């Protein structure tokens, strides 16, 4: 308890938003619109990723 | 040959008398830690000490 006491700190709380139309949008050139690209993929009943 | 004269009595020898010393030690008694702040405000702290 005494180590956790000298080891105990403030701690900087950070919030961050993260959508997944902009993560799977900004990739690579192998990169896609989150929206039409899961309404095909659950539309036709392909292999398709 | 009995002499007339009788003989001197010898006086028997003092015992010695055992005695004891007791003396006491002067250890230095001990200094301050430092002071390490930490995050608690007082009273919990204070019911943890």
């Amino acid at each position: 308890e005494d180590a956790h006491l000298k080891q105990e700190q403030r701690a900087l709380e950070v919030e961050r938003t993260v959508s997944l139309a902009q993560v799977y949008q900004s990739l690579g050139e192998k990169s896609f619109a989150l929206k039409d690209k899961i309404e095909a993929l659950l539309q036709g009943d392909k292999e398709t990723s | 040959g009995q002499p007339l004269h009788l003989p001197i009595y010898a006086t028997p020898a003092d015992p010695k008398a055992l005695l004891s010393a007791a003396v006491a030690t002067s250890q230095g008694g001990g200094k301050l830690p430092e002071s390490f702040i930490s995050l608690w405000r007082f009273p919990h702290m204070l019911e943890n000490a």
